[PDB]
């Protein structure tokens, strides 16, 4: 079905030698890269940290990344979680209400201590993730009731639980609370064909913010974004020239369906290439996802020999080499050569020497000629190291000067460099075949333009088109010259030099072989320009900067990979061509994988950016902090597949502080639903009082109250409780300020306790500011343990400044048997620690205001609606009916 | 028109106005048949296109396809001496939908 694969002449038909595909070649490249460094480190003495250079399987990693896209970051619920609870005393008029959110926050993480920064970062991350998980939900199919000719929300959907308060209170208040409860209505409840139910309930701020954000995102992203994504996929498929079916996509949406879309297709490429030390992993992923599968084809045997008669045949110059059969190592070297050819600037070849191998001297001489026609060392990019170019030049010199026929005239030049002579009856200057990386005379790209720009690519970072040896892929369909006229500059000069040196038979062989060579390079160009186009391909600026940095020897961000090949591998590679047969198995799925990877990287970067400023905000808690500490903290709470992708070359054993700091400050980001929720969670958590961490802790000598019980009924009715929670911080003139350094210095000298007692006996306040603390909340019915009443903000082991503290609410209960002065003691009991938090965690409230908390709008879809995710539909083969601009 | 949901409506509107519709410009092979009675309901009243609709994952897909074959038929009338003068008249006509 492909027009370029139609063969009408048996010139291009030949035997099949082998086959290879993307998944094999990726792991092969990784194995070679790791084997080289292991061998080098084993052969010589070295001093470095021990690192185990293993190789993973990329197929499982890709499958895990693909499976990660099916996860959902939202839930569907019938009722919201209970947010407020009530506690009842012996009184039947007043109660006290508690916000459960702070109670659940107080126990979510580990205890914040002084000298464990990593645990501090882990606790912060866990708190933020708990907010994000709690706040993201969608209401669906809530219960209702008919009353007084209208719809009324059931008590179970409101976020208030107060069932235990009803039996104690009197009749009038019961009627009042019943009427107030019946007063909560559904807007527009008396109209049919209603799409959604809107009511008023109770909820806390940090989760209400997330709920509003999620609802807005659901309302915003709709058919237009899906159309944009499908249009971009259409453009990419147009470039990759895939085949479409007759089935098309329609923008019809049912009246009972709500779409949820979590990803976007036009991914920002910078996010992929911003990861430090990530060139090798990107190359491996490109090979694994985009390389087609094909087979190696040998040339037609009739090219080198023609039989005039049954008895008389012509003989080729290289008949001895053609009879050879490659071993395993030589075949692996051929695979290396083709892998280096397919990726222009990212893989570079070099010569390998083995002392135990014995070969005929003619092999090196022939390889010297072949290499000049096979590789490129031009002014745009290179395929081989300078040392390899020198070795090839020396080999060509040795081949030219070796005359096994009648000798010819030769004149040598003043300099001793190789190939500095004039040969033949017509003096042909051989100096032009010496390597010169500034202009690339001796190899392909001598006088040809091998990099061009045609039209704006679907991926904005890779606009180049590669044209090896000046041939274009379109020449396989609409040729621009006759068969005998297919040639380019370097090959023509090589043939002229060969003729001038008296090697006529070899020149005839190469002249016969030329069209096969050009067809092979055209097919390689077609493979590079269409199939390998991906975000993992190298961006244009780095590609342009690769070669001058190699020449000048300067530092390189994307260092090329160097592989080793043998002499006869050149001859084996010149007599082979790569013929693709099928496209890659996961070609049509790759953009979704790409988007998932980018989104995960972006959310990790956001988390690290927000964690980087904690040391500047609170210097006293993070004395021993490092960037690597929060680096490990963030990576310990991230999906394993992304880390496996990002550790394909064991790069995390070599990154330093500067790389982390430069990566966290780069501004590229990739939008997604997960990031949209994470930003809002972090914004809500930016207030530290919402994380139940504070530094407003005070000490003050106070007496435990001892009321007089003259009348039991009146005292019961009043309602009585005690707490160390301050309703307003003390005055400035009455408080002394401490600091971690001052306290430590005074404790070392042994004057801390005397100073504290001197302050306390003067009836003043002292504040232990500067260091965050973990706060717990407790409720007590009888007298609490002494270690809670007389707890201190600091402890001895030379002191620990940070110590978890508790806010306790003591409730007084009396019976009818108590003597009017039965609870007064001869000596007071003292309590020291007080805490001030600007939040209404616990409030003593009259009964008539129990329903005063219902003040937030809720919007819930009805039962006939359906919520479905359409992220998995972003495949490459889909074509939409109405095209987009 | 299928995307906007107006294909069938537009075809009905055009046919009710006594107009003509041509589908594409591709060559079509022609067959010739002869009939001595009322032809079957395939060659007679047979649409030259197919229009299918499916739904996957909450997304609607449409498939439109044009036929590549046609038929020219000649219908011959045979009558009998027992036929009444108004034997062949029907209360409602039978429609044919192809001209070549």
């Amino acid at each position: 079905q492909r027009p370029e694969r139609i063969k009408t002449t048996p010139y291009l038909e030949g035997d099949v030698l082998s086959s290879d595909s993307g998944p094999l070649l990726s792991v092969f490249a990784l194995q070679e890269i790791m084997q080289k460094v292991r061998q080098v480190q084993a052969d010589y003495m070295t001093a470095t940290r021990e690192v185990d250079f293993t190789v993973p399987d990329v197929q499982k990693i890709l499958d895990d990344i693909k499976a990660l896209a099916a996860e959902q970051v939202y839930k569907i619920v019938k009722v919201p979680s209970i947010s407020f609870r009530h506690i009842v005393m012996q009184s039947r008029d007043r109660v006290l209400r508690v916000d459960t959110y702070y109670e659940e926050m107080s126990q979510v993480g580990d205890v914040i201590t002084e000298d464990e920064p990593e645990k501090f970062y882990s606790t912060i991350i866990k708190k933020v993730r708990f907010i994000r998980g709690k706040g993201s939900f969608i209401l669906h199919d809530i219960p209702t009731r008919d009353h007084r000719g209208m719809e009324v929300a059931e008590p179970e959907v409101l976020g208030v639980e107060f069932k235990n308060v009803l039996p104690v209170l009197t009749a009038e208040h019961r009627a009042m609370i019943q009427n107030a409860l019946d007063g909560s209505i559904i807007e527009n409840g008396n109209v049919a064909t209603r799409d959604v139910d809107v009511f008023i309930g109770a909820c806390s701020e940090p989760v209400y913010r997330i709920y509003n954000r999620l609802q807005g995102y659901i309302e915003a992203v709709q058919l237009q974004e899906l159309r944009n994504s499908i249009g971009w996929l259409e453009r990419l498929g147009h470039r990759k020239r895939i085949t479409y079916s007759q089935e098309v996509l329609t923008d019809f949406r049912r009246q009972d369906t709500i779409w949820v879309l979590a990803l976007q297709l036009p991914v920002n490429p910078q996010v992929v290439w911003d990861v430090p030390r990530s060139s090798i992993a990107n190359l491996i992923m490109n090979i694994a996802t985009c390389l087609p599968t094909g087979e190696y084809i040998a040339p037609n045997p009739r090219i080198s020999s023609i039989t005039l008669t049954q008895r008389i045949t012509t003989t080729g110059p290289f008949a001895i080499l053609t009879g050879s059969t490659p071993t395993a190592q030589q075949l692996n070297d051929v695979r290396k050569i083709y892998l280096a050819l397919m990726f222009p600037g990212q893989i570079i070849l070099d010569l390998k020497i083995d002392p135990g191998e014995r070969m005929d001297p003619a092999v090196r001489m022939v390889a010297g000629v072949v290499g000049h026609l096979l590789f490129t060392a031009g002014g745009r990019f290179t395929n081989l190291t300078q040392n390899m170019a020198r070795q090839l030049d020396i080999a060509l010199n040795d081949y030219l000067l070796y005359m096994y026929n009648t000798r010819v005239q030769v004149n040598y030049g003043p300099t001793g460099e190789p190939l500095d002579f004039q040969i033949g009856r017509n003096q042909y200057d051989c100096n032009v075949f010496r390597a010169d990386f500034a202009t690339g005379t001796g190899y392909n790209g001598w006088a040809t333009i091998d990099v061009e720009y045609r039209e704006p690519a679907p991926y904005v970072h890779a606009q180049r088109y590669i044209r090896y040896c000046g041939i274009d892929s379109r020449e396989l369909i609409n040729p621009t010259t006759y068969g005998i006229g297919m040639t380019y500059h370097c090959y023509n000069e090589m043939l002229r030099m060969l003729v001038a040196a008296g090697k006529d038979s070899e020149a005839a062989y190469f002249r016969s072989m030329l069209p096969f060579h050009m067809v092979r390079f055209a097919r390689i160009n077609q493979i590079i320009n269409e199939d390998l186009h991906s975000v993992f391909s190298l961006p244009d600026d780095m590609f342009n900067a690769l070669l001058p940095d190699l020449i000048a020897g300067a530092h390189q961000n994307a260092d090329p990979v160097v592989l080793d090949v043998s002499w006869i591998s050149l001859w084996f590679a010149f007599n082979r061509s790569f013929e693709p047969t099928h496209r890659n198995e996961m070609l049509e799925v790759a953009p979704l994988i790409e988007s998932v990877y980018a989104s995960e990287l972006s959310v990790m970067k956001v988390d690290m950016r927000h964690l980087s400023l904690m040391q500047r905000r609170f210097p006293d808690v993070l004395i021993q902090a490092r960037p690597s500490h929060f680096w490990k903290a963030v990576l310990n709470d991230s999906p394993e597949a992304v880390k496996a992708v990002m550790n394909l070359s064991h790069s995390h054993n070599f990154i330093n502080i500067r790389d982390m700091m430069r990566w966290v400050m780069l501004p590229s980001l990739q939008p997604s639903l997960k990031l949209a929720l994470e930003e809002e969670a972090w914004a809500a958590a930016n207030d530290f009082e919402d994380l139940m961490l504070t530094d407003q802790v005070y000490m003050h000598r106070d007496m435990l109250p001892e009321p007089r019980l003259d009348d039991i009924e009146r005292f019961r009715q009043e309602g009585f409780y005690y707490t160390n929670m301050l309703e307003a911080p003390p005055e400035i003139d009455r408080v002394v300020q401490y600091t971690y350094e001052i306290a430590r210095l005074q404790a070392n000298m042994g004057q801390f306790r005397a100073a504290l007692r001197r302050i306390m006996d003067d009836d003043d306040w002292v504040r232990f500011g500067g260091v965050l603390r973990t706060v717990r909340v407790k409720f007590y019915d009888a007298r609490p343990p002494d270690d809670v009443l007389q707890g201190l903000p600091f402890s001895y082991d030379t002191i620990k400044y940070a110590t978890e503290t508790t806010i306790f609410y003591l409730i007084y209960n009396v019976e009818f048997s108590n003597t009017p002065d039965s609870l007064v003691l001869i000596n007071p009991t003292y309590t020291m620690t007080k805490v001030f938090i600007n939040k209404r965690i616990v409030e003593r409230v009259r009964v008539g205001q129990i329903l005063a908390v219902l003040n937030r709008r809720f919007v819930a879809y009805k039962g006939k609606m359906r919520i479905m995710d359409i992220t998995q539909s972003l495949k490459m083969g889909t074509k939409l009916a109405a095209p987009t601009v | 028109q299928a995307n906007m949901g107006q294909f069938r409506a537009a075809l009905r509107r055009i046919m009710d106005d006594d107009d003509w519709v041509r589908f594409g410009g591709v060559l079509r092979t022609v067959r010739v048949k002869f009939y001595d009675a009322r032809p079957p309901d395939d060659v007679l009243q047979g649409l030259p296109f197919s229009y299918d609709t499916n739904e996957r994952g909450g997304l609607a897909y449409a498939t439109i396809k044009y036929a590549t074959e046609t038929t020219i038929f000649y219908l011959i009338y045979n009558v009998e001496f027992s036929n009444t003068p108004d034997s062949l008249v029907l209360i409602n006509p039978t429609y044919t939908m192809t001209k070549v």
